DNA sequence: CGGGGGACAGCGCGTACGTGCGTTTAAGCGGTGCTAGAGCTGTCTACGACCAATTGAGCGGCCTGCAGACCGGGATTCTCCAG
DNA sequence: CTGGAGAATCCCGGTCTGCAGGCCGCTCAATTGGTCGTAGACAGCTCTAGCACCGCTTAAACGCACGTACGCGCTGTCCCCCGC
């Protein structure tokens, strides 16, 4: 019969194949289970729709059609989950969130 | 290659602290600042020569101060992964 | 040569969720390297469990244990969810 | 005929304002670079840069700085203060764990 | 039930005079309190998830091992 | 007493070894200990001698925890 | 069963450098978790090196490069003498 | 370089702490008892490694139109002050 | 309170341009099918420790009285950092 891609099996977007070659290769163990490559292509694209989801809706809050870095770690800090996952990251061209103290403020 | 750390202006602090969020700034801070960038750059700089010299190059390469970074527990992203 | 990422679904999954939003290339790498790291935490605990119960595969359930693990709460369960999901759905077909 | 200065800390305000929004750098280039090489020479001679790895050096220097400052804020307003000091820098640092 | 005031006052001035605190406000136990809890939490999730993923019903000292080493604080003494 | 309330939202019927609770409690004392001298060196800061929650708060804050 | 362990090696190293000093057996536990530690952070770190470069074996060099990187200053220093050291004496023997 | 406003020193106070004594409690210890469950063992069977052949998905190279950046000039807002 | 004044910022056209994204040829990594070996899934056995209980004992927690020093509010001074 003809090929059938694995990610098109489960009905993912990302290459089951790939990960699983990737799964191999890393010395992670001796032998790599069959259905262990696909619960981490599912997990990564949930992941992956998660953030993007987020930084197109930051992207649209500032009127523009491509997601920048800026969009990227709006999203991720203002999210308190994604922010607490990655919290040791540094984000390239990413800014800072404009946070001001009230003490500072003009009184 | 001497006296570099005067490279780094008090408005390139200035402007740091602003986006640090501090308003009012003492004159005596600056030099405080050089220093602990030097103690931060040294710490990461060793560790990209180790990485570069390990692998027999000559140049350092942004992806051997990516290693240097991620052991040092500050993962970037955005420049190769 | 040749180099390998995972720009193309990416791209695909942006287009799923906001099929009218573009991405700048850095922003592109952004995600790659973050699926990178992601993809690394996942297979080190998977190994860590694997060695510690004296396992030679990784299967599915390891990978389900390292991402309650790795990941905070909702986000974890969610995962857990989809991958259960994407799991049986192969495993029918 | 009045000079129309405005308030001593509105402008901090509107600088902090300006610089909370922005991504771009802070730090002038060339001087960065000269102090890295200068900072590499103690380790090996000789030594090559790919531009990328200095302008990832000097991204990771600037966002590990300013996240030290905004800690160094909150514990110099602990103090009551509204002026940086050094020693908030040094309890900063030491709570981290750097010290 | 409330095991949290199990842990009294005596037990949290201890605590504060090793770690070298000379005075107390009254209001400090309760934090104290909450933030114990939340470490134990913390610690406790990984612990279990480690228990059940081996497929066991009693907790082990490496399963905590396990859990504290993986949340950056590696402990001696224990295996 | 405390630990066995806390292990029954994760799971019902948890047995325990022993080594568990006291490795819990070493590592819990010494977190403890160290938030308490972290509190000290906040508190001493704000010239005084008194610790009040709001230096515990500073000092997880800085410590990343918050 | 049968559990192995450094106890035997440390308490010769201790009779080599206090030839009198006796020792409480959660000393040598706490000994052994920290050798196992300093173990599996050195094999991890050159097993990332090895990785790095594309090869598929762990040399001695791999070693000395994770030392350098992991311990700090003086330390490193001895340690890469001692393993030079050790190194050369058995080659040569 | 002018100057305001922030840092800091000094003082009053009253109260929320520390300190000590009488009291109640529950932690700790030792003992007895029970069994759930960890741990170990034999089996085999299904699942994963491995290899040969196939191929099309993805990577490389090219191109392009438009998102976005960059001007400029009014429009609008924010702040300061004198009244 | 409250208009003016001046400075700062926003916004809307108008123009240019680099790259985001699409298209294309090719190739090597994924796929399919079949083999074979062996890890662990599973049933079964043992006996350890974890759980529960009970009775003493006594150190520790608790409550409370009491007193004082310290955190805090207030005020005046000056100097030093900010706006230019």
């Amino acid at each position: 019969a003809k090929a059938k891609t694995r990610s098109s099996r489960a009905g993912l977007q990302f290459p089951v194949g790939r990960v699983h070659r990737l799964l191999r290769k890393g010395n992670y163990a001796e032998r790599v289970g069959a259905g262990a490559p696909v619960y981490l292509a599912a997990v990564l694209e949930y992941l992956t729709a998660e953030i993007l989801e987020l930084a197109g809706n930051a992207a649209r809050d500032n009127k523009k059609t491509r997601i920048i870095p800026r969009h990227l770690q709006l999203a991720v800090r203002n999210d308190e989950e994604l922010n607490k996952l990655l919290g040791r990251v540094t984000i390239a061209q990413g800014g800072v969130l404009p946070n001001i103290q009230s003490v500072l403020l003009p009184k | 290659l001497r006296d570099n750390i005067q490279g780094i202006t008090k408005p390139a602090i200035r402007r740091l602290a602003r986006r640090g969020g501090v308003k009012r700034i003492s004159g005596l801070i600056y030099e405080e600042t050089r220093g602990v960038l030097k103690v931060f750059l040294e710490n990461v700089i060793r560790d990209a020569v180790t990485y570069t010299e390990h692998a027999k190059r000559k140049t350092v390469t942004a992806m051997d101060v990516v290693y240097a970074l991620k052991r040092q527990g500050r993962t970037l992203y955005g420049f190769g992964g | 040569t040749r180099k390998e990422s995972y720009a193309i679904y990416v791209y695909k999954v942006l287009k799923q969720v906001h099929p009218d939003t573009g991405i700048s290339s850095k922003a592109m790498s952004i995600m790659n390297s973050f699926v990178n790291d992601v993809f690394e935490r996942i297979a080190g605990e998977a190994s860590r469990l694997a060695h510690y119960n004296k396992r030679s595969t990784i299967t599915s359930r390891e990978i389900q244990t390292a991402v309650r693990l790795l990941l905070p709460g909702e986000l974890a369960k969610h995962a857990v969810s989809e991958g259960t999901k994407a799991v049986t759905k192969y495993t029918s077909a | 005929k009045k000079p129309h200065r405005y308030r001593p800390g509105t402008v901090a305000l509107r600088e902090i304002r300006r610089y909370q929004k922005s991504t771009e750098l802070l730090i002038r280039k060339l001087p960065f670079q000269r102090l890295v090489r200068e900072i590499a020479q103690d380790f090996k001679t000789d030594l090559r840069f790919q531009s990328s790895a200095v302008m990832a050096l000097q991204e990771a220097s600037e966002a590990y700085l300013v996240a030290l400052f905004e800690d160094t804020n909150l514990c110099a307003i602990h103090a009551k203060r509204v002026t940086i000091m050094p020693k908030d820098i040094q309890l900063a640092r030491r709570i981290r764990g750097e010290r």
